[PDB]
RNA sequence: AGCUGGACGUGGUAUAGAGCGGUAACGCAAAGAAACCCGGAGACGUCAGCAGGUGUCACUGGAAGAGUUAUCUUUUCUUUUUAACAUACUAUGGCCAUGAAAUUGGAUUAUCCAGAGAUAUCGGCUGUAUGUAUGGCAGAGCAGCUCAGAGCUGUCAGUUGCGCACCUGAUGACCCUUGAAAAUCUGGGGGAGACAUAAUUUCACGCCAGUUCGUACCCAUAACCGCAUCAGGUCUCCAAGGUUAGCAGCCUCUGGUCCAUAGAACAAUGUAGAUAAGGGAAGUCGGCAAAUUGGAUCCGUAACUUCGGGAUAAGGAUUGGCUCUGAGGAUCUCAGAACUGAAGCGGACAAAGGUAAUCCGA
RNA sequence: UAGCAAAUAUUCAAAUGAGAACUUUGAAGACCGAAGUGGAGAAGGGUUCCAUGAGAACAGCAAUUGUUCAUGGGUUACUCGA
């Protein structure tokens, strides 16, 4: 499992069978890819990265939610 | 220092005639104890009634721990144990209840 | 204990095969003298011999 | 307290067999097998016996998966020997063949 | 999650010969290659102390549950968890600069190091985690509370230990002892060959596979060997609290167990266990057996001797409880005084009886 | 008849059964006391493991119980070991 800390990685990864998984916790929320190897995680504090990224939700990947 | 206060739900047993809020609220500032002492309730340490209720509030630090403590003293002098039990109802209340 | 070899573990599988009784329904055959097996085996009073 | 089992049918305590306790999300404490240390590496002159700098030390196994860097270093003789050695290397060289030409040359 | 072997795909390194940075240690996803020759790891004794980490144990505030409640107890117990693996940082040592040390310094508990360059610099590089943070991860596990399979709440924040078991790190001592090897992974020196539409390359991400055999259960006061369900014998790992020098004994928690044919009487004789007024080996081949002694602190301690020893020699005292006082340390030991008991107090447990000669064998 | 006496220990109620000091649940009292009567292995054993059922025999008293009898069922690996 590997995680990160700039959303652009992140974005290059969910850009490269995709589906995303998001997950809400009391203080933060993540994101998270599956890929062969690894499963990548993101997480961000404040909501408006949140929202932004809600809002990067591609066509192509599915958004499920926890 | 920090404003702390906890609420005792009597609710059940007043409406059966079982606690009388009256007195569990002088036995409460009683056994209620600061730095050892049975009497001074200081002015930190607050007790208030209701027909339903008893609330306590405090600016010295103190634990509902505490609070349930004395409550179960209580009931095993009424001899009520074998009916009621106390319980968390909130994380600031404890509730009490009957079983069966 | 764990570790077998092969031969062991079909010997084995031999011996507790053979350690059957007789089927109640050979007993009822005409020409037979046999009421039981003789040959029957425990393994407690009597040991096999692998190694 | 918590008490372990060994989990590979080797119950003998060998330097090879070594385990370690860790603790599990579960609550459970269990036996983990806990790998060797191996030796850092060392120049190979004689009787130079120095610990080579920015080489890892690993288990011979790891070596193939870790990166170039870790295998090596950048002089001219990276992996085998240490500076000083390198060093006291050239020195040595320039020097008897200076000695050799002045030899050849008293000859001529 | 990782590994090895395949095989290409897409990106990217490098070159008209073959990365770039730093004075230097060295650094950075990647940066051409055969024969050949050399390496590193694998790869290692015993013991002694030091340092750190893991697990455990102890303690502190918070929360949920449970035990006690005539009296006392802001109480007593319980849960409060984090796998391999990914990234970044720190980690007992060693190096590189700069500069050289005598009124020599530095440094460990111990050694030990220095002009063959010590100490010292807002210095720098590097090596090892059973370390920290985040990912894994809470969605799991754990603890409570509801509803009639669904639901809700909390799983938080600290401190210390010559404590204990294991591991690691840096050392030290020892030998008329000096403590495997190979497979395996990898590095260096060398540059013969190969190649323009080319050639070769320890970078990423993607595609494929991992066969055969052993995996039950006992490992013993009932699954083994002792003709047996035999008081014998049979190689290992994990280990809690109290007392304590202690892994001893004694008592406990986790987990396990009450299985050893039973009932009643209570004579002799017996097996085992204890105690005997006065004397004290008169018993007996013989002090056989029993008895005495026993810890710790303070006193005191001969002849003899191979000067190491003898030596707890012999011997003499003290030991509880309670209430105070002083001294040793970081950003748990030691000593004093007073009071109080049927003058008891290593209160169980544990635990030498001495001395003087003779003979052997060092 | 000798004899069934080592290894501190058992007791109460319910249930099951033709039958219970010896089986199962619960309630008490004790033991091993993490150098264990605990949790797992190697050697050795080879199905003794699991479930259901049970006449005789065996489990040196007993048994409704079993290491016994009968019937069925259990041993999955790229990373543990060979
Ligand atoms: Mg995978
Ligand atoms: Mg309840
Ligand atoms: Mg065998
Ligand atoms: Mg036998
Ligand atoms: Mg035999
Ligand atoms: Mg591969
Ligand atoms: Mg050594
Ligand atoms: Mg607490
Ligand atoms: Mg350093
Ligand atoms: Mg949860
Ligand atoms: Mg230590
Ligand atoms: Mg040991
Ligand atoms: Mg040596
Ligand atoms: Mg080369
Ligand atoms: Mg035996
Ligand atoms: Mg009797
Ligand atoms: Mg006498
Ligand atoms: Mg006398
Ligand atoms: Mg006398
Ligand atoms: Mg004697
Ligand atoms: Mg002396
Ligand atoms: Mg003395
Ligand atoms: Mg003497
Ligand atoms: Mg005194
Ligand atoms: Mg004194
Ligand atoms: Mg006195
Ligand atoms: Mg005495
Ligand atoms: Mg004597
Ligand atoms: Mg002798
Ligand atoms: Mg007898
Ligand atoms: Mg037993
Ligand atoms: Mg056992
Ligand atoms: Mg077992
Ligand atoms: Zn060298």
């Amino acid at each position: 499992p590997k995680e990160i800390t700039d959303i652009k990685k992140f974005m290059k990864l969910w850009q490269n069978k995709k589906v995303v998984y998001v997950k809400t916790n009391k203080r933060i929320t993540k994101f998270k890819l599956r890929g062969k190897k690894y499963l990548y995680t993101f997480k961000t504090a404040d909501p408006k990265i949140a929202k932004g990224i809600k809002d990067a939700i591609p066509a192509t990947y599915s958004k499920i939610e926890i | 220092k920090v404003n702390l206060g906890f609420k005792i739900d009597c609710s059940q047993p007043v409406e059966d005639k079982v606690i009388l809020i009256g007195e569990f609220a002088e036995f409460l500032k009683s056994k209620i104890k600061v730095g050892g002492k049975l009497g001074n309730l200081g002015e930190n340490i607050t007790i208030s009634n209701d027909d339903k209720k008893i609330n306590v509030q405090s600016t010295i630090p103190f634990s509902k721990r505490y609070l349930k403590y004395l409550t179960k003293k209580y009931l095993k002098k009424q001899d009520l144990r074998n009916y009621l039990y106390v319980t968390s109802s909130d994380k600031n209340s404890y509730q009490l209840r009957y079983f069966n | 204990g764990a570790n077998k070899t092969l031969n062991m573990k079909k010997r084995f599988g031999r011996k507790i095969k053979q350690n059957r009784p007789l089927p109640n329904w050979y007993r009822y055959k005409s020409d037979t003298n046999i009421r039981y097996n003789s040959k029957r085996r425990n393994w407690r009073r009597t040991k096999l011999k692998i190694y | 307290a918590q008490r372990i089992t060994y989990r590979r049918r080797c119950s003998y305590n060998t330097r090879s067999n070594k385990v370690r306790k860790v603790k599990t999300p579960g609550g459970r404490l269990v036996a983990q097998y806990v790998k060797k240390v191996v030796n850092y590496t060392k120049c190979s002159e004689a009787g130079c016996n120095v610990a080579l700098n920015g080489i890892a030390q690993v288990r011979p196994a790891e070596y193939a998966t870790i990166a170039r860097s870790a295998k090596t270093v950048s002089r001219v003789y990276g992996g085998e020997l240490c500076h000083t050695c390198v060093r006291s290397r050239i020195i040595r060289a320039f020097l008897t063949e200076e000695v050799k030409i002045v030899k050849r040359k008293m000859i001529s």
